[PDB]
């Protein structure tokens, strides 16, 4: 009775998805049949539970991922399919008991003149092991000779932006995505619907 | 630490990089070419130098990479095309003199004007006053001072920019470690890497005289049939053993004979198919038409047109107050952005070019999960072989029949049939020997084996033996009608359309087989067919990853240009003519001319 627990799910702005967020949710009335209709969720699929038993189950702890990311991109945000996303950026564990949602923001995240707010890393030493962050700038040297002075021949910035116009085709929009995560504990918090 | 490992770092930051910065170039771009302001010029300019900056730290970085050492075929592509030295092996003075004299032939032959000797106050430009002239009159008198003031006005000025840029240009390709201009250009169809389907670039010479041989005798009864149906349009003014005269030919240089039809049509009595009539009767939607061109493509397993394409393409003229430029274009501008500029009128000509423009729209959306680089035509031909296939389906009097702006008469004599195959060689076998020469007298000046002081001796005597084509006054070297065309004066190559018209037959004999069809070839609507549909996705989607002998391996089964794909669709008209021609002259004389002495 204290928390929409959606200042989340509709609000200002998001985060990077190199550096996305986390938010605990607790002490709350979860009703997600208004959402059902709500604006379509490009895509809404649970993994664990039923969409049709959401509220009379009361689980006791619950977390929130938000994060942006491309159109094309946005199908990795799954167990396995590794990719660009699903190692470099956000992976999701094999074993998972939540909810994934995501939609689609015609002209709130792009601009006439362009977006070039959200970032993305491309290039890292090693696939993000599941829940993982790493938002150091360390210049990325594959090749034998570490430059890390600044910019090299064979180095690179590890972070690139992503340019968002409200021209683009559909398969590099601006999705927003929100992760929904119980952990599987023997311990209780308040939440249930 | 592998150096294949870093070639993929860096193509991935190149690819990422170059998307961004080729879309905002295209944008401006476009605001000029549908917004002709000066502000938009200056920002379209702008962009585009950002991009050549970029693209030539990018070649000076790939060039870092030792190309033999790649073992990736399909990176290695890549790669060559970024360590093209380009136009920056040219000194930097030399190379901003030969950028000042290609944008200033451009612009005396987009500006040339001739004016009336007899009343020096009427003047018209190349488009549209002197083409109305050469596509319309009947007189041989006013034909002829348009010919001749074109060439002698715009192409004595081109003379010595032209000379300036063919030295120029081989040198380039020469430092760029070619040959010449030409072989830089052979180039594009040279594939080397791939056992069993590399192909040089002299087998391109090979290929091109030993099919231009077989077109010979198609082209030969064609040439004698237009020969007496225009004696007896300007009588005493043809011989009926010699070349035919280089005015009379439909356009200002003879790149086709459309506007022939009129004067060669096999049987006037039967109705020329005009569906123009139909059209403004019916009622008419721009909007629908370009959606009925899309209805057309999902039938056949396509995708719909993109929302970004409907909201952004221009598909009306403008009007008077916004200006813009009415080249039919499809543009491709990248990150999925698709538009059609078309100043669309409701007629027959647009209907199927704008079926030719939206088939380049759905090449262009195919491949478009290849990388940057890779997203091209298979070689230069196959967008508008592609684009000739979709208007020749939907030009068939079956598709025609079947939107509904023709009445269920259903009329096909064999008389209808042979009309519509006539018309057709006007256009598609009167541009061969055109391009073959063309590219032929090119590709010689290039090699530089015709001296300076016979560039119009070997013009003429060159045109007189492929086309059958004699001019009608003299021209010495001061004049230079070769650069009185609009591909030569404007650096643009020219066997593309060789390439792309033979292309096209063997795509369509292909998808008509798929399509089960079983009537003569030029009757075949590949409309509602999904088989056919696949399998040019199955080509479309390649781009420019395998190399294009391999991609028409997929789809037709050869490695190679055919030509019984042309002689087939245009079999029954061949036999009609060597029928027609009995006592007609059949051949050339290498020897008559109009003038005298
Ligand atoms: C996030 O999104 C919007 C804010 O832009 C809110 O969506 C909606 O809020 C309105 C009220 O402000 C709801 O209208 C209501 O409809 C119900 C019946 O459906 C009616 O009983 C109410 O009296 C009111 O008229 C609308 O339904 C609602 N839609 C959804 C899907 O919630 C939402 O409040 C914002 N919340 C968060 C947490 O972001
Ligand atoms: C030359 O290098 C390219 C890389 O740029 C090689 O292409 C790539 O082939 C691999 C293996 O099939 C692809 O990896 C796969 O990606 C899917 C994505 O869903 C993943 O599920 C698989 O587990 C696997 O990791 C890779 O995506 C693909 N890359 C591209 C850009 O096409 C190519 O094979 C190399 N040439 C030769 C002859 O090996
Ligand atoms: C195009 O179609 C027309 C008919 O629609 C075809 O024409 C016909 O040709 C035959 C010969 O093959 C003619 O037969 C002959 O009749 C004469 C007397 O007129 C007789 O002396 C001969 O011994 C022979 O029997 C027929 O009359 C003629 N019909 C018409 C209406 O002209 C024509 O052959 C078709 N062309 C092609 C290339 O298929
Ligand atoms: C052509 O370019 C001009 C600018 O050079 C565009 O500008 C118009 O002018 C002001 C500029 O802010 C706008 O507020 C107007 O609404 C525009 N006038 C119109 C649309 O008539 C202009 O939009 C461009 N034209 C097109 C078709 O894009
Ligand atoms: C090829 O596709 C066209 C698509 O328009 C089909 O046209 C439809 O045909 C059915 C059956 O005759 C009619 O009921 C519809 O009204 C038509 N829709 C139109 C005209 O838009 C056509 O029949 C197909 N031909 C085939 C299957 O060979």
């Amino acid at each position: 009775n204290l928390c929409p627990f959606g200042e989340v799910f509709n609000a200002t702005t998001f985060a990077s998805v190199y550096a996305w967020n986390r938010k605990r949710i607790s002490n709350c009335v979860a009703d997600y049949s208004v959402l059902y209709n709500s604006t379509s969720f490009s895509t809404f699929k649970c993994y664990g539970v039923s969409p049709t038993k959401l509220n009379d189950l009361c689980f006791t702890n619950v977390y929130a991922d938000s994060f942006v990311i491309t159109g094309d991109e946005v199908r990795q945000i799954a167990p396995g399919q590794t990719g660009k996303i699903a190692d470099y950026n956000y992976k999701l564990p094999d074993d998972f008991t939540g909810c994934v949602i995501a939609w689609n923001s015609k002209h709130i995240d792009a601009k006439e003149g362009g977006n070039f707010n959200y970032l993305y890393r491309l290039f890292r030493k090693a696939n993000l092991k599941p829940f993982e962050r790493d938002i150091s700038t360390e210049i990325y040297q594959a090749g034998s000779k570490p430059c890390n002075g600044q910019t090299g021949l064979n180095c690179y910035y590890p972070l690139y932006r992503y340019g968002f116009y409200p021209t683009d085709g559909v398969g590099h929009q601006p999705y927003r995505v929100v992760v929904l995560s119980f952990e599987l504990l023997n311990a209780p918090a308040t939440v249930c619907g | 630490s592998t150096i294949e490992e870093q070639a993929k770092t860096f193509l991935d930051k190149f690819n990422h990089e170059a998307e961004d910065l080729f879309y905002q170039s295209s944008l401006a771009s476009w605001n000029y070419n549908t917004n002709i302001t000066e502000e938009n010029v200056q920002n379209m300019n702008n962009a585009g130098d950002k991009w050549s900056a970029f693209l030539k730290e990018q070649s000076t970085l790939a060039q870092m990479y030792p190309l033999q050492e790649i073992q990736n075929l399909t990176v290695k592509l890549q790669l060559q095309a970024l360590q093209q030295n380009g136009s920056s092996v040219l000194s930097e003075d030399k190379s901003k003199r030969l950028n000042t004299i290609l944008n200033t032939m451009s612009t005396i032959y987009s500006t040339g004007k001739v004016c009336n000797p007899d009343n020096p106050q009427e003047c018209l430009l190349l488009e549209p006053g002197l083409n109305e002239i050469m596509a319309n009159s009947l007189d041989y008198n006013e034909r002829l001072w348009a010919w001749e003031s074109w060439r002698s006005e715009v192409g004595k000025q081109l003379r010595p920019l032209y000379e300036e840029y063919v030295v120029l240009k081989n040198e380039m390709a020469r430092a760029n470690h070619y040959e010449d201009y030409g072989d830089y250009w052979r180039g594009d169809y040279e594939v080397n890497g791939v056992d069993g389907y590399d192909y040089s670039r002299g087998q391109l010479i090979e290929d091109v005289e030993h099919t231009f041989e077989e077109i010979k005798p198609l082209y030969e009864h064609l040439h004698a049939y237009v020969r007496a149906k225009l004696m007896n349009a300007y009588p005493s003014y043809i011989s009926p053993i010699g070349c035919l005269p280089a005015h009379l030919l439909g356009d200002m240089w003879g790149r086709f004979w459309t506007n022939l039809y009129s004067l060669t049509v096999p049987f006037g009595q039967k109705p020329n198919i005009d569906v123009t009539d139909a059209m403004v009767d019916q009622a008419w939607d721009a909007q629908r038409i370009f959606k009925e061109a899309e209805k057309f493509f999902v039938s056949v397993g396509l995708p719909n047109m993109t929302q970004g394409f409907w909201e952004n393409s221009m598909l009306t003229d403008p009007g008077n107050v916004q200006k813009a430029v009415c080249h039919p274009t499809a543009w491709d501008l990248g990150k999925g952005d698709f538009r059609i500029l078309m100043c669309t009128k409701v007629t027959m000509d647009d209907f199927l070019t704008a079926h030719h423009e939206m088939g380049h729209i759905q090449y262009d959306m195919a491949y478009a999960a290849q990388p940057f680089l890779l997203r091209n035509g298979a070689n230069e031909g196959f967008h508008e072989a592609v684009g000739e296939i979709m208007s020749l389906s939907a030009a068939t009097p079956k598709h025609l029949k079947s939107i509904g702006l023709l009445s269920p008469d259903f009329q096909e004599d064999n008389e209808t049939e042979i009309n519509f195959l006539l018309k057709q060689a006007l256009t598609i076998v009167g541009t061969l020997p055109f391009t073959y020469m063309l590219e032929k007298w090119r590709w010689m000046v290039f090699k530089g084996e015709i001296p300076k002081d016979q560039w119009m001796k070997k013009w003429w005597e060159m045109k007189r033996e492929i086309v059958g084509v004699v001019e009608p006054v003299p021209h010495d070297e001061t004049y230079c009608d070769p650069a009185s065309l609009f591909h030569v004066s404007n650096d643009y190559s020219f066997i593309r359309y060789y390439t792309r018209t033979l292309y096209q037959f063997q795509f369509q004999e292909a998808l008509c087989q798929a399509a089960k069809h079983e009537g003569p070839l030029h009757k075949c609507d590949i409309s509602n067919s999904t088989e056919a549909g696949q399998k040019l996705f199955n080509m479309l989607r390649l781009g420019k990853s395998e190399p294009w002998t391999l991609a028409l391996e997929n789809v037709v089964g050869a490695k190679n240009m055919n030509v019984r794909p042309l002689l087939n669709y245009f079999e029954p008209l061949f036999t009609w003519l060597k029928d027609q021609n009995k006592n007609s002259f059949v051949g050339w004389s290498t020897d008559w001319s109009p003038y005298a002495d």
